[PDB]
RNA sequence: AUCGAGAGGC
């Protein structure tokens, strides 16, 4: 269930509960139409790429698919009305905050991702120190140097 | 590789480092003499001119000062040797090489530069003594230690350069690590142990302690919190005064082990609107861990609030620890006599198992498991038996160790210490290993000349029954030294191998950047990936999310 | 002074590791951490 | 007698005095201890000029040793800080000038005890600058050892000072502080292997306070007003004068704060 | 191996399963053998997985082994970085080593190429081949001492 | 450094009044963190504290020799005979306030060594300075008042931040920036320039 | 007289040694728990007995106090530190003119010393001071 | 501005949960079989012996910076021997028509369950608790 | 080399008043005073004696850095009661207690015979 | 206390360091690598006394 | 070569300012302010050129255009006023 | 090299003691701890200064110049 | 300037 994705819904939900001081006993101000159509419109509102052409639009949809699944899971009409009582104002605020956080979460153009990736792999390797499998720094050396001959080849059979 | 990719540079400095609890995290304790040597060029403006004049008046030898002045013609004026250090009149557009001053952008670096975190912008804090001085929380990105580690400082020389350092390289900005999608820096050492001790339910603080602690917080509201206990004596929980440091609007939920909402253990953490409801603060709550308080404060409040949060938590917790105190002694390592006798009988039972398996092997009754030598199977069985004995004795010691024992307390806070440390210090260090197996017979069919030939007993093969407290025997000492020698050899070789690995990795991926189309590309233009990370997202912003739809019964999903 | 006057250097299939035959003929502990760890030992 | 802090001196000598500081608040006891350690003025050498040194020891070594030597500072309040008098470098109301000269005439090693030091400055009738001698032999602190054919000659200018500027000017060695010997306040949580009582030795002062009773509950209101102290003197100032001058120095600091308010 | 498999009710539940582990690898022969699931078979060697199952499977295996190396110590690295390295090796047809032969050999700039290893040979062949360097690469600019087209240097700035 | 591998440096110097004190008035010459102890398993440091305390009170030497049947319990028995806690813990009072320290503190004499490493030699700072002739780059070492190397690894670290202008200023104006004249038709710095 | 012999590494392979003279004693329960557990040798036909096990250690390791109770890497580190430790290197230092020399003002013999230290002359020419040390959390420095 | 709830309980059990100064207490309301109370209490300030029966009260008041209460001239609102200040963390329905309220007095934890307090003990920042022996 | 002169710990520098009084911002009837060239010795006593007065609501001292000899005292009092007056009364009470201690100790010492 | 063992060259006390080396005139059998034409090798290092 | 420019309409680059973009704009503005250049924002107790540049960024008063570059070589120009900072 | 004037921990003068202490061990064959107790040193911090001291002055004296 | 050696950090 737990995987790394941008934007934290749980914190936004608690922030809405505290900020607008939601009380549970009052019934909501939100029509079902509003909740469902707003979730769909928000899905249209989170943007990673801006292109008009259909291949870029498909790339955007493919990139945002898993995040949209998370949104649909947490922004469910039964949950939004029952699990955490939500006035209309709080729900619109949640939509706005989700969109803003997502737009902040996009990588900035001009970032040197390759150098950062090399450093990010290198630092834990320096920490590595120490049942017959090639592991750790020797395994990493084999992997990087595309070693034709391996100390511990193996086949797992299912 | 040595004169173009890297080069010696001006405006650089190096010095031994020590840590200031009272120094701010982004601040760096630049010594006064180093500031007297280092110069930043400042063009004279109507806004600054007065200060600049006084600086030139103050002179190069006493700081704040300036070493040189640059005219429009460009002829340098050396304040140290000039008849005109006193009569100077600064025409507009002239340059002053001012000394490095407080709250100036600099770069702080530790020489294993495996991270963007290893070179970070810092704020100048001119200090009397000669050491470079830094906050405790900044050690982790550098991996710095105060055993004698030296660190380097580089001074920007242009406004754009200073702007780049301040706007991108600042310590608060790098608090969340793009690698590992988690914070780099957290609460360490005394602050951590003291935060655990203070957060305990039994810990209560009186009005004097509360009052000074409240003042110690720089951004304190001026409102004394209502005491947790009011009737018999006005008393405050450590959690309340700790909450005073937590910024408002911060909510944290953590459930571990038997984390009932009643939470008898005081386990787990619940924080609402900057106040802690229940729990004991420890490394998971307050460390660099994912879902840590640092992560939340950096993401909602902002980086600056989180840096100030580091400072305030350190100040309060260090004050309370200083007046409460902490220590570690031999008695912490000592365990009960009944526990000791149970440990020694456990070791003896493992020895009996080894002897019986050995005798069965001598009768050839033992059957080899498929794919392994019969001798290989014997070695595996004996090694496992002895490792289990060591672990069991250590666990017995951990049970015996009281809540007052300080090694246990460091472990609970997580500042230093592990199960293995207690096991080896009090019960049994265990069996050492060289190149994978138990110690071999360098001599003929015998590991040491004192042993008889053809002996595979744990004593002959390098299992050290005794503990560090108990005292290693001579033979045990030699075998332990063999193991430690292998450890040092492996360390020395591993550093070089990892350095080569990192250099090759960096050289391969150095050209890779995210272009404006979001395509990851190189100088040739070849697209390594069309969307960076396949989602186009910065990993520091990314956090762990639970997807409820994937799991659960279909009936529960429906309901 | 004494340690320098009692020192051995081995110019250079597992030399660095402490060997059982090194029992009482060299110090198990004394050796310089770094490239020469185990190559240089004290008597 | 007079209401307020009440003292009862259990035992006393010129070097050690032992008392019970009853009916005082803790902050006062701590502050008085700090003032005694640091803030009481005393005369000690702050300048040594060596004309001749044939000793094996270096000059700075001997200068540090000379700084450590104890000298009488009873009338030090009459003496004026060299930074507080108008002397160009030093004068008679600010500094005490001493000279030392020793040659190893004897074939055996000739020692240089602190009794060998003599005064060149004009005293003006104050009990100041006499090296403290507690040795039964009457010889002072052994400054240096001189073989035959070896000599040393120097001049030391002793000045008024405070221990916060250097430890030599400190008048007290080791001050013993104890409160709540039965730990009725529970100010410290004992670390025990099996039982705290057997593991932790009884304090002598424990006998003065009445023993705890197991039945009674902890008194939250109770605070420590009774303190047990022992003061040791190096001899530059007597013990009674040490404690009294510490009291007066602290009250002088407080009065300076009040006067600064009035000026403001 | 303990495994998690959907129960008929839908909740994921334990599925203990017998699994074999072999000292050697001849994958092309092993998958065709009956009694096994050819879909789930895994070779630790990337090169055999790549030759048998194509390059994409090799990319996945490359990542899987790197992740195992990181996870044995308990360390975590985000998918993007390890992935990026895997891509850099995988994109150019086959697995490309992070060595002199492999990644350093490329149409990349001659100065960037010479910065890694075999400096003078690369420069000599560039002189003979009459290669022209676009100077797009960072190391070329660092040698050139000019602001790299990197971060702040990516975008030109002009008056409004 | 201690005799058991415990390296360290002075973070601060504290006067005797500020330092914690025992009831006897004994003040610690040196303060070490507990945290360094559990990770390195330097038990003998603790044992030496105990044995040196017992020896100092006894007026006899302490046998720290290896492979000697000296038990911690026996040394603790002697210490208890001398009126201190067996494990060396001592009640201590905060110097700043005079309040009793909640934790009893491990206090004892321990042999320590002044290592050859002292700050003022290590301290170095250049700003502008002398330059080596062939490279036109800064000279090397404190002794020559040289300039610290900006490592290629450090340069990669800077690239990770993207501060291109800082890298260029560090690598050109700070070290070896130079002006040359070239001709496009030559393509090389064959140009002979009479500037004045 | 033949009471002692010189044995090299290759000659050792034929010989059997006992650590303690007390090993070659008749064998017959109640023991101090704190004493280190020593294996009964279960051996006879000893050719020789070791002079003292502590003789395996070098000069720097013999300086180390209670090395049997510490992990080996720390002992190696300290053995590297004694070379760095300041002290009275020789008595003739005032006569001698070395490029650099450092000497403690008030050298102190250690309170806890090895037996081997006697032959090392460390007590005669020490390199450290027996500082009163407190292990405590204080001021965070 | 007035008392929110009051009852009288008898302590089922007292448990020192690895704490020297604090014991967890579980108690049942006398005269009511539908109401139970768990609460962490500092025993040193107020001894809480088992089988004792204690009066318990929760009031909204009687914010601005806390001040020492003069010499008691400001009227005590507490005949009770023990008093704490806390904020309620969770409100749960044990069963339909049956409520439970979770309070936290700076770390000492309370749970109170019954059906009576439907109109009082609302979620609030302020909830003074007052216990009389 | 870089170390400060020790006299700075007890000697006031150029242009440095022993007390500087500044109103607290966002806190009513509160003042922060910077005692230069002073240590825990003075601050702890001032704070405790301030606590004994009922009118003082807040009294605390903080040492912003162990390097530097300065300490900050913040005082909050009831309205109409000047914190400066509270400081004066506390200091004077300390002085009277010290004088009484001096007299009682003199009596006790004169009784003592050794 | 000085024990000697060093030479004085140009006023500098230079100490000779011992060199470790494999004994000559010793016969030892060394298995060749598995991918090698020859399975085993016996080596002696013959030097005059 | 000639007129290899994306029209302002149909520009697909991110409207939001990149961190590097803001940093370089602020640095250039701070440099010009430091070299006696006029300031287009009223200053209330600011003397630092960088602080002035930040205030100008809040005003959106800084006249400059960020020329985002693409691998094909085509360039998209966004004025500071068009760009969104967050 | 020579006996410290004062204990670094207390500050109590110890320069008076040394010679007597030596004579006390030689004259009456005292135990070193008993000699320390007679010399007025009852605290281990000041005691270490007399026990741990090795008087290197004597060797320095033996050198003729 | 080279060469060589020793030490410090991870
Ligand atoms: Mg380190
Ligand atoms: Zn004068
Ligand atoms: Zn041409
Ligand atoms: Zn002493």
């Amino acid at each position: 269930a737990n995987w790394p994705l941008p934007v934290n819904i749980r914190r936004i939900i608690q922030n809405a509960q505290q900020t607008f001081h939601i009380d549970h006993t009052k019934p909501s101000d939100l029509t079902i139409k509003d909740i469902v159509l707003g979730v769909k419109d928000l899905q249209e509102n989170l943007l990673v790429l801006r292109g008009k052409n259909e291949i870029i639009q498909n790339a955007q949809r493919d990139a945002v698919t898993l995040f949209c699944c998370l949104l649909r899971s947490r922004l469910a009409t039964r949950r939004v009305l029952q699990e955490y009582r939500l006035t209309k104002q709080a729900f619109d605020w949640v939509l706005s905050n989700i969109e803003a956080q997502f737009l902040r979460s996009v990588v900035h153009p001009g970032e040197m991702v390759g150098v950062l990736a090399a450093q990010s792999i290198g630092e834990p390797a320096t920490q590595m120190t120490l049942k017959k499998v090639t592991s750790g720094v020797p395994r990493l050396k084999e992997i990087l140097n595309v070693a034709k001959n391996m100390k511990t080849p193996s086949l797992t059979v299912y | 590789r040595g004169n173009l990719m890297g080069k010696r540079v001006d405006f650089s400095a190096r010095t031994v480092i020590s840590g200031d609890p009272n120094l701010e995290l982004d601040q760096v304790g630049v010594p006064k003499s180093i500031a007297k040597t280092l110069t930043y060029p400042e063009v004279v403006t109507p806004y600054n001119i007065d200060r600049l004049t006084q600086l030139v008046r103050n002179g190069p030898n006493e700081h704040p000062g300036a070493k040189y002045v640059i005219r429009d013609s460009g002829d340098r004026i050396d304040l140290r040797y000039s008849k005109r250090a006193g009569d100077i009149q600064l025409q507009y557009g002239w340059k002053v090489e001012r000394h490095i001053m407080d709250n100036d952008p600099v770069l702080f670096n530790r020489q294993p530069s495996l991270h963007k975190m290893s070179m970070m912008a810092h704020r100048v804090k001119v200090i009397p003594y000669s050491t470079f001085r830094l906050n405790l929380s900044v050690t982790s990105p550098y991996n710095a230690d105060f055993d004698g580690d030296e660190m380097n400082l580089h001074v920007p020389q242009s406004e754009e350069t200073r702007a780049e350092l301040s706007q991108l390289c600042a310590v608060p900005l790098q608090i969340v690590s793009p690698q590992s999608n988690k914070p780099c820096m957290g609460i360490v050492q005394d602050t951590l142990c003291g935060i655990r001790k203070l957060t305990l339910r039994d810990t209560f603080i009186e009005l004097d302690q509360v009052l000074n602690m409240l003042y110690w917080v720089p951004d304190w509201d001026g409102v004394i919190p209502t005491p947790a206990i009011i009737k018999p004596k006005p008393l405050w929980s450590g959690k309340q005064i700790l909450s005073v440091a937590i910024p408002n609007g911060i909510h944290l939920q953590r459930f571990d082990e038997g984390t009932t909402l009643l939470s008898p253990k005081d386990n787990g953490m619940l924080i609402i609107d900057g106040q802690i409801i229940f729990g004991v603060v420890e490394k998971k709550t307050v460390g660099s861990s994912n879902g840590g308080l640092i992560h939340v404060v950096t993401r909602e409040k902002g980086p600056q609030v989180c840096a100030k949060l580091f400072g305030n938590i350190q100040k309060v917790v260090n004050f309370w620890l200083l007046h409460n105190g902490f220590s570690t002694g031999i008695g912490d390592t000592i365990a009960d006599g009944p526990t000791m006798r149970e440990i020694t009988e456990t070791i003896a039972e493992a020895k009996k198992k080894v002897l019986d398996v050995t005798k069965e092997a001598q009768a050839n009754l033992l059957t080899a498991k498929h794919g392994m030598t019969l001798r290989e199977s014997f070695e595996d069985n004996v090694v496992r038996f002895l490792n289990e004995a060591r672990d069991k004795a250590g666990r017995l010691a951990e049970v015996n160790l009281k809540d007052l024992n300080n090694v246990k307390q460091m472990v609970m806070a997580g500042s230093k210490g592990s199960f293995i440390n207690i096991a080896q210090m009090s019960a049994c260090v265990g069996q050492q290993s060289v190149e994978g197996k138990r110690i071999a017979f360098g001599f003929v069919d015998r590991t040491l000349p004192h042993f008889s030939k053809d002996d595979y007993s744990p004593e002959s093969k390098g299992f050290v029954e005794n503990s560090y407290l108990r005292g290693l025997t001579p033979q045990e000492f030699f075998f332990h030294a063999m193991g430690g020698r292998e450890g040092l050899i492996d360390t020395a070789v591993k550093t070089a191998e990892t350095g080569y690995i990192q250099r090759r990795l960096v050289k391969a991926l150095e050209d890779i950047m995210v272009h404006y189309d979001n395509t990851t590309r190189n100088s040739l233009g070849n697209v390594i990936q069309f969307i960076y990370g396949e989602d186009g997202m910065d990993a520091a912003h990314i956090e762990k999310q639970s997807l409820d739809t994937i799991g659960g019964s279909d009936a529960a999903f429906e309901k | 002074t004494l340690s320098h006057l009692r020192r051995t250097n081995t110019p250079i299939a597992k030399p660095r590791q402490l060997h059982n035959t090194h029992w009482g003929l060299v110090c198990p502990a004394e050796t310089p951490e770094g490239q020469a760890c185990g190559l240089v030992k004290n008597l | 007698s007079e209401e307020g802090p009440q003292v009862k001196i259990r035992e006393a000598s010129k070097d050690n005095v032992d008392f019970i500081l009853s009916n005082v608040d803790l902050a006062m006891a701590n502050s008085l201890r700090r003032v005694m350690i640091a803030e009481i003025p005393t005369l000690a050498i702050d300048s040594v000029e060596v004309e001749t040194n044939t000793t094996v020891l270096a000059d700075e070594f001997i200068a540090h040793r000379l700084g450590l030597i104890p000298l009488q500072s009873m009338d030090i309040e009459q003496l004026e800080y060299s930074r507080d008098c108008f002397c160009e470098d030093h004068c008679d109301k600010c500094s005490v000038v001493l000279t030392l000269q020793a040659f190893g005439e004897s074939e055996s090693t000739t020692n240089v005890y602190s009794k060998d030091l003599v005064i060149v400055s004009n005293l003006m009738g104050r009990n100041i600058g006499h090296p403290i001698i507690q040795d039964k032999e009457g010889n002072g602190v052994l400054i240096c050892k001189l073989r035959k054919g070896q000599e040393l000659k120097l001049t030391c200018v002793a000045k008024k000072g405070i221990a916060k500027e250097h430890a030599k000017w400190g008048p007290a060695a080791a001050i013993e502080f104890e409160y709540d010997p039965w730990n009725k306040l529970k100010h410290t949580d004992y670390w025990y292997e099996q039982d705290s009582a057997k593991e932790w030795p009884q304090s002598k002062n424990c006998e003065y306070e009445d023993p705890p009773n197991e039945g009674d509950p902890f008194d939250y209101k109770a605070q420590a007003d009774t303190f047990y102290m022992n003061v040791e003197s190096v001899g530059s100032i007597p013990v009674d004068q040490v404690v009294v001058r510490g009291i007066d120095t602290l009250q002088k600091k407080v009065a300076s704060i009040l006067l600064a308010l009035t000026q403001m | 191996y303990d495994r998690k498999v959907p129960s008929p009710t839908g909740e994921y539940v334990k599925e203990p399963e017998w699994v074999l582990e072999t000292d050697g690898v001849n994958l092309s022969e092993v998958m065709t053998v009956p009694g096994i699931d050819p879909t789930r078979i895994y070779t630790n060697s990337f090169i055999d997985i790549m030759e048998v199952l194509g390059i994409e499977a090799g990319r996945a295996a490359l990542y899987k082994e790197v992740y195992n190396v990181i996870a044995s110590d308990g360390s975590y690295v985000n998918y993007r970085h390890m992935a990026l390295l895997v891509d850099v090796m995988t994109t150019q047809g086959g697995l490309t080593s992070v060595t002199r032969h492999g990644f350093n050999r490329s149409n990349t700039g001659a100065l960037m190429r010479c910065s890694f290893e075999e400096t003078v040979e690369i420069l000599f062949e560039a002189g003979a081949s009459a290669e022209l360097d676009d100077c797009r690469g960072v190391s070329e600019n660092v040698i050139l001492g000019q602001m790299a087209p990197i971060g702040t240097g990516a975008f030109d700035v002009m008056i409004d | 450094a201690s005799r058991h591998g415990q390296k360290g440096t002075i973070g601060i110097t504290y006067r005797r009044e500020d330092m914690p004190f025992t009831a006897e008035g004994i003040v610690p010459d040196l303060i070490i963190n507990p945290h360094a102890i559990p990770s390195r398993m330097t038990v003998a440091h603790l044992i030496e504290c105990l044995l040196s305390k017992v020896a100092a009170l006894s007026g006899n030497e302490g046998d720290a020799s290896p492979f000697t049947d000296i038990t911690v319990e026996g040394i603790s028995k002697l210490l208890r005979e001398h009126g201190y806690q067996s494990r060396g813990f001592e009640v201590m009072y905060n110097g700043h306030t005079g309040k009793k320290l909640m934790a009893q503190i491990f206090f004892g004499p321990t042999y320590y060594q002044r290592l050859r490493h002292m700050v003022d030699d290590k301290i170095h700072a250049r700003a502008r300075g002398p330059m080596q002739v062939l490279t036109r780059q800064p000279v090397e070492g404190r002794s020559r008042d040289g300039g610290l190397r900006f490592g290629e690894m450090e340069r990669d670290c800077m690239i990770a931040h993207g501060a291109a202008s800082f890298l260029k200023e560090r690598l050109m104006e700070a070290s070896d920036a130079f002006r040359v004249h070239i001709c496009g038709i030559c393509g090389l710095m064959t140009v002979i320039a009479k500037l004045n | 007289e033949g009471l002692v012999e010189y044995i090299d590494a290759e000659e050792e392979e034929s010989i059997l040694i006992a650590m303690q003279p007390e090993d070659l004693e008749p064998a017959e329960l109640d023991v101090d728990p704190a004493k280190r557990i020593r294996v009964s040798h279960h051996a006879t036909t000893f050719t020789h007995c070791e002079i003292h096990p502590s003789m395996i250690l070098g000069v720097a390791a013999s300086i180390i106090p209670f090395p049997d109770h510490n992990q080996s890497p720390r002992n190696t580190y300290q053995s590297a530190m004694g070379k760095q430790a300041m002290g009275v290197f020789l008595t003739n230092y005032n006569v001698r003119m070395d490029t650099m020399a450092n000497i403690l003002y008030y050298p102190q013999k250690p309170l806890g010393t090895t037996r081997a230290m006697e032959y090392l002359k460390f007590r005669e020419l020490p390199a450290g001071q027996n500082a009163i040390v407190a292990i405590a959390c204080y001021s965070g420095y | 501005s007035n008392t929110l709830f009051d009852d009288i309980f008898q302590v089922s059990e007292v448990d020192p949960g690895r704490y020297n100064k604090v014991c967890r207490i579980e108690a049942a309301s006398t005269t009511q079989d539908q109401c139970k109370l768990t609460l962490d209490i500092n025993v040193e300030l107020f001894p809480v012996a088992a089988q004792d029966s204690l009066t318990v009260t929760i009031a909204s008041s009687l914010t601005r910076s806390w001040r020492p209460p003069q010499a008691g001239d400001r009227s005590l609102a507490d005949d009770y021997d023990y008093v704490m200040y806390g904020t309620a963390y969770k409100f749960e329905e044990v069963s339909k028509d049956l409520i439970a309220v979770y309070y936290s007095f700076g770390g000492l934890l309370m749970r109170l369950e019954g059906n009576y307090r439907n109109l009082n003990n609302l979620k609030q920042e302020n909830a003074y608790l007052l216990i009389r022996r | 080399m870089n170390a400060p002169d020790r006299f700075e710990l007890f000697l006031l520098g150029e242009g440095e008043s022993k007390l500087k009084i500044d109103p607290d911002t966002k806190a009513p009837n509160a003042v922060v005073i910077t005692f230069e060239k002073e240590d825990h010795t003075l601050g702890n006593l001032i704070r405790a004696e301030l606590l004994n007065d009922r009118k003082v609501l807040f009294a605390a001292y903080k040492v912003e850095h162990p390097f530097f000899a300065r300490f900050k005292l913040r005082i909050q009092t009831t309205e109409g009661y000047d914190p400066k007056d509270a400081l004066k009364n506390a200091c004077n009470s300390i002085i009277n207690k010290l004088g009484a201690l001096k007299t009682n100790f003199e009596t006790e010492w004169n009784l003592q015979t050794l | 206390f000085d024990m000697g063992g060093y030479f004085i060259i140009n006023g500098s006390e230079k100490v000779l360091i011992a060199q470790e080396r494999s004994a000559g005139n010793i016969v030892q059998v060394f298995k060749k690598a598995a991918p090698s034409p020859i399975s085993h090798v016996a080596e002696i290092r013959s030097a005059l006394e | 070569l000639k007129e290899k420019a994306i029209p302002k309409d149909q520009r697909a680059t991110t409207p939001y300012m990149t961190k590097y973009e803001r940093a370089r704009i602020l640095g250039t503005r701070a440099l010009q302010i430091s070299m006696n250049a006029p300031v287009f924002v009223d200053l209330e107790g600011e003397t630092d050129p960088l602080r002035i540049a930040m205030k100008e960024l809040a005003e959106k008063k800084i006249p400059l255009v960020i020329r985002r570059y693409l691998p094909d070589g085509s360039f998209e120009d966004w004025s500071v006023e068009e760009l969104i900072v967050d | 090299m020579i006996v410290p004037v004062r204990c670094f921990s207390c500050g109590k003068v110890v320069g008076d003691k040394w010679e007597s202490y030596l004579n006390l061990l030689q004259e009456d064959e005292l135990d070193e701890g008993t000699a320390l107790s007679r010399l007025g040193l009852k605290r281990y911090c000041c005691r270490r200064m007399i026990l741990t001291h090795v008087d290197l002055i004597e060797k320095f004296l033996r050198y003729n110049p």
